[PDB]
RNA sequence: GAGUGUGACAGUCACUUAGAUGUACGCCAAAAGACCGGAACAUGUCCCUGAGUACCGUGCGUUGGAUAUCGUGCGUGAAU
RNA sequence: CAUGGAGCCAAUGAACCCGGGAUUUCCGAAUGGGACCUCUCCGUAGUGAUCAUUCAUGAUCGGGAACGCUCCGAAUUGAAACAUCUCAGUAGGAGCGGGAAAAGAAAUCAAUUGAGAUGCCGUAAGUAACGGCGAGUGAAACCGGCACAGUUCAAACCGAA
């Protein structure tokens, strides 16, 4: 079975569902976390220095 | 007939009622200059990101 | 001469192990190994060391015993590239101290108080003890008085996240002036931290 | 002018006001029930002032602690 | 006579401008009152003045810090 | 936003602006319990966790463009290779935290005899110092300014004053 086209018909699932603190669909159903904002890790907002550039 | 929640439905409801087309009284109004918004889908196309 | 017992407490403890304190050592720590990380004491276990550290016998000052590991920054090897200089860690201590990570382990324990000094109260092979001197800026008792209500001041919550202490100044390079503070007063970070 | 003013609330007794807030919701009811059927209403504006003057109404009673 | 608007280029059409006015809550704030109190000297087999601290040994990091940077891991460790 | 229809409001002073209030669904620090369920379960109607106090009460939590402090910490790159070095305490990480933060009233700097808290700026100076003494890295004091500010404990003596 090809990794192409045929694979992709079993798309009938999700990993990610709507994260109730942003809205956003990160929300990991496994790991109970959402990748955006870091609901269902830490009762902070998700924030990295490499979200953008280093600025100078 | 897959089985949605109450909150889930509520937001498929919005985006239901948010693929209307603008109103022909907004069109008149604007003098032909809101014709359109970027709501506009159709059901068999890319899927909703809501559910 | 006419010694305050604070000056005897102080003389038994300058020399532990020719003193009484080391049959007391002895004693002690079976119980201190069988407590967890911080805890808290009615009185402290030096009298004289808590006093000259700011140690008063008033409602909202709290005093704690914190027990930290032995050793350095416990450190992993890196799994990928680097030059030989940053591939060895066994022998890499940190530039924290044992008595600073007891002050911050015990402010932790804490949140609504500030940590206002410690002292070291014993040590064995596994373990250091360091019992830390609290206040809660908070009180009424501590907002009357005047010889501590600088603690209710913005600047000084966090003490001793913020290096604020006598430790914490201690660790910055800040416990000297003139030669050698170059690159420590006034901060650490001020100088890209070349100090320390 | 208006349904009834802000003076005109304050003079009223409190049982006075809850009965005009009673028919006021009353009206409303009348008024979104004639729209339910997609016909446009007798009135447009008299939709959005009775519900301002709900509004209204339900300030001055709280303020009066009634509510 | 900064400028912008006004059916084409505006000191004098409009808003303005220059210059004066006013302003609730606030903020600073001088006179004048209430309060703990301050500063010198003489005498000295008198008392007190911060400890696992300062220092040192050894390892490592860091530093321009070089046998002469700072840190801190282990060990050792005072004086009055 | 956004002059379309039809109405509504406004001289009982609206619109608008300034100040002060009210309302303020659910999630969210989210905090009665549970969330692939922004809802759901018990309803005893909800002080979730960690703490201070006499146990009336109180504190902490999340957010904020950058700045600030503490700690952890690469490699590309340069050296025309490369390992010390450099890149660089940079990038990135963790914690704390305010309108600023940190520092701060010498167990200092000097030099033959002086000055007199700290910070920031100028200069010293690419100097001293380090360095396959290679490439490179790299001060401080003195001095000139901005702004100026000094103090509180521990103890001796008294002993709840
Ligand atoms: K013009
Ligand atoms: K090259
Ligand atoms: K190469
Ligand atoms: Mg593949
Ligand atoms: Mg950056
Ligand atoms: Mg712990
Ligand atoms: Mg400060
Ligand atoms: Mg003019
Ligand atoms: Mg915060
Ligand atoms: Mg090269
Ligand atoms: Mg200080
Ligand atoms: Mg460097
Ligand atoms: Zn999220």
């Amino acid at each position: 079975m090809s990794k192409g086209t045929s694979s992709m018909g079993k798309r009938q699932k999700r990993t990610h569902a709507k994260c109730r603190r942003c809205g956003s669909v990160s929300f990991n159903v496994h790991t109970k976390q959402c990748t955006s904002c870091g609901f269902g890790k830490t009762s902070r907002m998700r924030t990295y220095k490499w979200q953008a550039k280093c600025k100078y | 007939m897959s089985h949605n929640m109450k909150g889930q439905k509520k937001r498929l409801a919005k985006a239901h009622k948010q693929n209307t087309r603008v109103p022909v009284w907004v069109i008149v109004k604007t003098n032909r200059k809101v014709v359109s918004h970027p709501r506009r889908r159709h059901w068999r196309r890319r899927s909703l990101d809501v559910k | 001469m006419v010694k305050s017992f604070y000056g005897y407490v102080r003389d038994a403890w300058k020399n532990p192990d020719e003193t009484y304190v080391n049959e007391l050592r002895w004693e002690r720590l079976q119980v201190w190994r069988k407590q967890g990380s911080v805890t808290r004491i009615e009185r402290p276990t030096r009298i004289d060391r808590a006093r000259s550290l700011g140690y008063k016998a008033k409602q909202g000052i709290v005093v704690v015993r914190v027990n930290v590991r032995r050793g350095g920054l416990g450190h992993v090897r890196p799994n990928r590239g680097r030059r030989t200089q940053k591939m060895g860690k066994n022998k890499v201590s940190g530039g924290m101290s044992i008595q600073r990570i007891a002050e911050v382990r015990a402010d932790r324990r804490y949140p609504n108080l500030e940590v206002l000094n410690s002292y070291w109260v014993g040590e064995d092979g596994k373990h250091k003890w360091f019992e830390v001197i609290l206040v809660d800026p908070h009180h009424p008792v501590i907002k009357s008085d005047k010889n501590l209500n600088w603690v209710c001041d913005p600047s000084s919550r966090g003490r001793a996240t913020r290096g604020k202490t006598s430790a914490g100044r201690k660790g910055r390079g800040m416990a000297t002036r003139g030669k050698g503070t170059e690159k420590t007063r006034p901060s650490i970070r001020a100088y890209k931290s070349r100090g320390k | 002018m208006a349904i009834l003013r802000t003076s005109e609330i304050r003079t009223m007794t409190i049982e006075e006001r809850a009965d005009e807030l009673e028919n006021l919701n009353n009206e409303l009811v009348r008024e979104r029930a004639l729209t339910s059927a997609g016909g446009a209403p007798e009135n447009p504006g008299r939709i959005g002032e009775i519900r301002r003057t709900i509004a209204r109404i339900k300030t001055i009673q709280h303020e009066l602690n009634e509510i």
